[PDB]
């Protein structure tokens, strides 16, 4: 269809990212300056958010065959922006340790970020292997950013290879989709069936090839042997973006796909979803319980709360707080998993290059940076799901949803999972404050500090207080 | 509207005690012990002006003082307070046991001692806060919040002469146990708030709307046992009872910590006021189980306590068997053994208290709490033999302290309700008066074992021997004359009792 | 008999099974691409049989 | 009159190669090759499809898929080039250092 003005007031912050991005890669073709196109970047982000204030202002209407903007996308686009402006920030100074060319990096960030803004508003087959496509690129090169590094360069390989095969299996799955149903629409996938035919089996398998490419996306088990590897190899606040905004973005086009495709309350389905969350939180859990590598240990933690998700994503056609209990818990997992990588970011900060080592030593962090370490506490105690805490209101916002639906294997996971979790979080919390034997002064640093600070100040507030979060989640509800 | 100062004066005390540390190191003992002087005060107050004695049974709900406010709309959360007897002698409990955490923590005097008075408080607060909140969400907030301060102090503060690994697998194992059980009790709450929104069509997670939601037996019974497991663990009841002793061997060695986080019985207190009324044919019907459950403990609690070479792994094995005397009491429908609970829950608090802080003394002056390295020591001290003899033979069940007043009548009323049980419980007496003899022999009487049992030691202090003179005077009244504590608490265990007794 | 609390070690083995079951799976996690690539595929033949199954 | 399961089962066909050489070459070249040949047939099938109902949806989502197709053959092939000029060998297999 045909774009009206007031479509183009609604594609707002896509637009502004997408300007960003031309004028970024202006600014670096005019002269190579880091702090210029940084600003330009953060800039052109901050801009978005206020161009999502001018969308609410604006109606929820269908922009495009393929984008639906409503306060679900405006939610999704403001976790997304939200993260990829704290990676900028983080990236900052680990970037003034960079040796090579350091605005490449902003204009990927800002490229991945325009992928999670479209999968916020994508309501199309095209439209979501689109967005999930330019999440993954980008990360395809920030990963390996720093490819002298053989770490950096083994995570790029990784990704790489199976991100491509997590697509070929996402497109495999989308063109028998198409096939069954002539549609590429979200509403239409399973509308032409009825009498208890709902269960086509060339649709069953359609969707579940995409299972497969999404809960590569979204590091379910059994798509979730790259998540460590990934994670531990990657830059600082690359592991920042790859834990927050690609899992927040992807699930959010999940979460829709599943709320408005007629094939979404399928048995086979969600025995399938419940089978894939079960294994995500044990394992996930299990796996980090002998971890002495911090971001190893907070990839298995991306796996086990991915899998909370998922048990809030499998109530979603029974109950009906399940679309708010997802938006919590991703703000609260966004904001836990920021001060986490974060802290981890900013004691890596700046890059030491590719031969010497980035060992986190979390060890004794008190004694010399004490704020920090009390951020990462805070933020060991949220993803534990500790009362006080934000990650306790997703972690509450999940166990309800699960026990309207009557999903007590689930329930019973996610208590477990949860034991499991305490052990391992604890470990790191309370290693913080032990004595170890042994082993900056710009306000760039500090804005990354502030950051973290905020972030846990947010956790600690809104997990005493969290009804103005559960008020703004509330009233960012997509069209019925 | 004295409620909420009653839980706020021990955070704000903590967040002064953690920020005055900048004006001396010997600061924020003095604000920890104003606080809680503070708190024991509003509580004696609320006793004082509530006039419990004179009040008559009316029924759940019925309290003395109450206090609302919205705190989470959307579920229909509110910090909501109320105060009866039963939490009224609970919370002057916790008030007198903060105050001697408080004296028991003076000169200990070393970096980050405002942190130190800071946790304290909050676990003070939050115990405080689990008996007087009377909603669902804000119990089991309270209920759980207690952890993180106890963890921290388990874990850095701890027993210096451990390894320091020991201390965190101690304070993990405990944090583990605590929280597991805890998201236990909110499935169970969540499940019943949807069972009462599926029934009347409103959410509330008040616990005096959430009485009488109609359910069938075996969603009463899953719901009676998820709130039975929380309470369990921290009870403790056999076989959760494990992390106790591993807990107050490798607390802080001050003794303080004991009183302050482990030494309470808010299992007991939830138990009566979460478990019977609102589940009460579950309660009916899981009862031989968990008076059986209570039999085992007694038993496993004194042969474990006899077979300790360690002094604080014995009190805590003691505190085991004298929990399961309590658990015997509450699944009997009687007053007389409903009062006999309360009575033994004090008690144990006392005397346990003074246990406690007599094996912090001691160990401060021999520096092991083997009781192979030690004996005679009757004969090379001035007070704290004489003392712990005393608080030994209060452990004992022995008449003219208030533990023997509260476990006879708990034997009383359930030989009325339950006579084969009371039989084998009171042989549980008769193991008690062994292991408490065996610590006794073991540490004061007979000849010296080590070199350090065969020197003078220093005496106590005035401010240790007066609390403990204290706690000796405190035991010995309520041994000799109970009735006002039995006045106080007896219209709320009457409305426990005949709700749970009519419903059935 | 009772002197190493044996309930406590029956309630402890909770612990060693979790202990036992995450070493075990670390082991799928050795760093090695092509079995990466192998259980994404085992992992796309058991959902797609799942699927089959439950029809 | 060609039916839409012949052309959905050569491009399963087609695909089910793919990830059989995507495993079990050892070569990283191979397995971008192997790559290519798995994002060719699910293109494949996306037309096959379009083509049955007649919509021009098929082609749209070969367009994309061959612009994924080139873009991240452009990047392995980059990632390909970096590991021979830092290891003198394309073994995927000796590029394993991160382990659980
Ligand atoms: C404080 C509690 C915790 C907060 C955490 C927030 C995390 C997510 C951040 C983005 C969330 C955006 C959610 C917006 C939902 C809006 C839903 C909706 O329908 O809004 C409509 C409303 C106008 O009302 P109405 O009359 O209905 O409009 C239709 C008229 N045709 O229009 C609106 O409501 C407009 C909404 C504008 C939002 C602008 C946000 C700007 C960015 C703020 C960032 C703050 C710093 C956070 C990070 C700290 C450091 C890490
Ligand atoms: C490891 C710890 C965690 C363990 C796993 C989590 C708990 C598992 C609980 C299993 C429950 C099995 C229920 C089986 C029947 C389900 C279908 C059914 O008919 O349910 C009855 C009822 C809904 O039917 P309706 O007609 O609406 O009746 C309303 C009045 N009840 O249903 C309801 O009204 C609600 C039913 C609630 C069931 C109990 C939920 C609370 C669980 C308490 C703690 C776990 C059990 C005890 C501890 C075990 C050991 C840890
Ligand atoms: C009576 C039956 C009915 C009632 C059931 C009630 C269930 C809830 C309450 C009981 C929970 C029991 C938990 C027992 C384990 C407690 C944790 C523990 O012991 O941690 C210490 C230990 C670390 O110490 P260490 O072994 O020295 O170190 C090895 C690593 N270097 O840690 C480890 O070794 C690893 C610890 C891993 C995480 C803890 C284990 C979690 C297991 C699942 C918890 C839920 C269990 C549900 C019920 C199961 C059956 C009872
Ligand atoms: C890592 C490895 C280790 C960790 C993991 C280990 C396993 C963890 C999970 C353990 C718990 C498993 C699930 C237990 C609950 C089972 C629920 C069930 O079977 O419900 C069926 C039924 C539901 O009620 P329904 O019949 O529908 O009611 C309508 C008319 N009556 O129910 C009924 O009718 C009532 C049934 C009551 C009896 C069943 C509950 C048994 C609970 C066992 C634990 C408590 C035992 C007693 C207390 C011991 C001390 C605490
Ligand atoms: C309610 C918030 C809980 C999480 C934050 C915890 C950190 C608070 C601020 C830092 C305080 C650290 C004190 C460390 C004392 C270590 C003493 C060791 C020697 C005894
Ligand atoms: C290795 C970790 C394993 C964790 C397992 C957790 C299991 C928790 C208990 C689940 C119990 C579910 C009972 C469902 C009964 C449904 C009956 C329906 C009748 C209509």
């Amino acid at each position: 269809m045909t774009i009206t003005p007031q479509n183009l007031i609604a594609l707002l912050p896509l637009l502004i990212v997408g300007l960003t991005v031309v004028v970024v890669m202006l600014s670096i073709a005019w002269r190579r300056n880091h702090f210029l196109n940084a600003t330009l970047s953060v800039i052109g982000l901050n801009a978005a958010l206020v161009s999502l204030w001018f969308v609410g202002q604006a109606g929820a209407m269908d922009v495009t065959p393929l984008m639906r903007v409503d306060g679900f996308a405006m939610l999704y686009t403001g976790l997304v922006l939200l993260a990829s402006l704290a990676t900028c920030t983080f990236a900052y100074p680990w970037l003034e340790g960079y040796n090579d060319n350091k605005d490449e990096f902003y204009l990927l960030v800002l490229i991945a970020a325009l992928g999670g803004i479209l999968l916020a508003n994508a309501n199309h087959l095209a439209s979501l292997f689109l967005g999930i496509e330019l999440i993954s690129l980008p990360l395809f090169g920030l990963v390996g950013y720093a490819f002298r590094q053989k770490r950096s360069l083994e995570a790029s390989i990784k990704y790489t290879i199976l991100s491509a095969a997590a697509s070929s299996f996402l497109l495999f799955g989308m063109a028998l989709v198409y096939a069954q149903s002539g549609d590429l629409s979200f509403v239409a996938l399973g509308k032409n069936l009825g009498d208890g035919m709902l269960n086509e089996p060339l649709l069953l398998a359609g969707f579940g090839l995409m299972i497969v490419g999404l809960g590569f996306k979204l590091s379910l088990v059994p798509f979730h042997l790259w998540t460590p590897d990934v994670y531990q190899g990657a830059p600082a606040p690359v592991s920042t973006f790859l834990a927050t905004a690609s899992k927040i973005a992807i699930f959010g086009v999940v979460m829709r796909l599943f709320l408005y495709a007629p094939v979404g309350d399928s048995e086979a389905i969600r025995v399938v979803l419940a089978i894939i969350a079960f294994a995500s939180i044990i394992f996930g859990n299990l796996m980090a319980l002998s971890q002495t590598n911090i971001k190893r240990l907070l990839g298995y933690s991306s796996i086990s709360h991915l899998g909370y998700l998922l048990v809030a994503l499998i109530a979603l056609q029974t109950g009906e707080m399940s679309m708010e209990a997802v938006g919590v818990y991703l703000a609260g997992y966004l904001f836990s998993s920021l001060g986490a990588f974060g802290v981890v970011s900013l004691m890596s900060s700046p890059y030491r290059g590719p031969d010497a080592d980035s060992l986190f030593s979390y060890r004794g962090l008190f004694w010399h940076r004490p704020i920090l370490a009390a951020v990462m506490t805070v933020m060991m105690l949220s993803l534990a799901g500790i009362p006080m805490t934000l990650g306790f209101i997703g972690k509450f916002y999940v166990l309800a949803v699960g026990v309207q639906a009557h999903l007590w294997w689930l329930v019973g996971a996610v208590v477990v999972g949860s034991a499991i979790g305490l052990y391992y979080y604890l470990r790191v919390a309370v290693s913080l404050y032990l004595h170890a034997p042994e082993q900056p002064s710009n306000w760039q640093y500090s804005a990354g500090g502030i950051v973290v600070l905020i972030s846990a100040l947010l956790v600690l507030v809104l997990g005493v207080w969290p009804q103005p979060l559960i008020s703004i989640v509330r009233l960012a509800m997509p069209l019925m | 509207m004295l409620l909420p100062w009653l839980i706020l004066i021990p955070f704000i005390g903590g967040f002064l005690c953690w920020q005055t540390e900048r004006f001396g190191v010997k600061v924020p003992r003095w604000i920890a012990l104003i606080t809680m002087g503070l708190t024991l005060a509003l509580s004696l107050q609320l006793w004082l002006q509530g006039g419990y004695s004179l009040t008559q049974s009316a029924g759940i709900p019925q309290w003395q003082s109450e206090f609302d406010m919205p705190w989470i709309p959307r579920f229909g959360i509110s910090i909501h307070l109320a105060i009866d007897g039963l939490s009224l002698l609970m919370v002057v409990l916790t008030g007198l046991l903060g105050v001697l955490a408080v004296l028991c923590s003076w000169k200990e005097i070393e970096k980050y001692q405002g942190f130190f008075h800071l946790n304290l408080m909050w676990i003070l607060g939050g115990v405080i806060g689990v008996f007087l909140a009377i909603d669902m969400f804000l119990f089991f907030f309270f209920w759980e919040m207690m952890l993180v301060p106890m963890y921290f102090l388990i874990a850095l503060w701890g027993h210096k002469a451990s390894d320091g690994k020991t201390r965190i697998t101690a304070a993990t194992k405990f944090f583990i146990y605590t929280q597991a059980s805890g998201l236990v009790m909110l499935i169970a709450i969540l499940a019943l708030v949807f069972v009462h929104y599926n029934a009347t069509g409103v959410w509330t997670f008040n616990y005096e709307e959430l009485l009488n939601t109609p359910m069938s037996s075996g969603v009463e019974y899953l719901l009676m046992l998820g709130f039975f497991i929380a309470f369990a663990v921290k009870m403790p009841v056999v076989p959760l009872h494990g992390w106790l002793p591993d807990a107050h061997s490798q607390a802080p060695t001050a003794g303080s910590v004991d009183l302050a986080g482990i030494l309470l019985k808010t299992a007991a207190y939830g138990l009566l006021r979460f478990s019977l009324p609102l589940f009460p044919n579950a309660s009916a019907e899981f009862a031989p189980i968990a008076m059986w459950l209570g039999v085992i403990g007694i038993f496993y609690g004194a042969w474990m306590a006899f077979a300790q070479t360690d002094i604080k792994r014995l009190i805590a094995y003691t505190s085991v068997s004298h929990m399961g005397f309590v658990l015997i009491a509450i699944y009997t429908g009687s007053q007389l053994a409903y009062q006999g609970a309360v009575i033994q829950m004090i008690a144990h608090g006392l005397s346990a208290a003074g246990l406690f802080i007599l094996c912090g003394q001691l160990y401060e002056r021999i520096h092991t709490r083997d009781m192979r390295m030690m004996g005679g020591l009757w004969s090379k001290m001035k007070w704290l033999p004489a003392l712990s003899l005393f608080f030994a033979v209060a452990t004992l069940g022995m008449p003219g302290t208030g533990n023997f007043v509260g476990e006879f009548m708990i034997l009383f009323g359930s030989f009325q309700v339950v006579p084969v049980i009371t039989v084998i419980s009171t042989f549980g007496l008769v193991f008690a008066s062994v292991y408490s003899l065996a610590m006794l022999h073991r540490a004061y009487f007979g000849k010296a074992k080590s070199q350090i049992a065969s020197q003078e030691l220093p005496g106590m202090s005035l401010r240790e021997l007066f609390m403990i003179l204290l706690l000796v005077v405190l035991l010995v009244l309520l041994g000799f004359y109970p009735q006002p504590i039995l006045d106080t608490s007896h219209s709320a265990i009457g409305n426990i009792q005949q709700w749970f007794v009519n419903s059935v | 008999l009772l002197k190493r609390d044996p309930l406590n070690s029956m309630m402890n083995i909770p612990a060693v099974l979790s202990r036992f079951a995450g070493k075990g799976l670390l082991l799928s996690e050795n760093g090695y691409l092509r079995w990466y690539v192998a259980s994404m595929s085992i992992g796309a033949v058991v959902v797609l049989a799942l699927l089959m199954v439950l029809r | 009159m060609i039916p839409l399961q012949h052309g959905l089962i050569l491009a399963a066909i087609l695909f089910v190669l793919g990830l059989t050489g995507l495993v079990i070459r050892r070569n990283l070249l191979f397995m971008l090759i192997g790559l290519e040949i798995m994002i060719n047939a699910s293109a494949l099938a996306f037309v096959v499809a379009g083509s049955y109902w007649g919509q021009t949806d098929g082609q749209v989502m070969y367009i994309l898929a061959i612009s994924l197709a080139a873009a991240e053959a452009s990047i392995g092939l980059a990632l390909l080039l970096q590991l021979h000029r830092r290891r003198q060998n394309l073994n995927i297999d000796s590029v394993s250092e991160m382990r659980g």
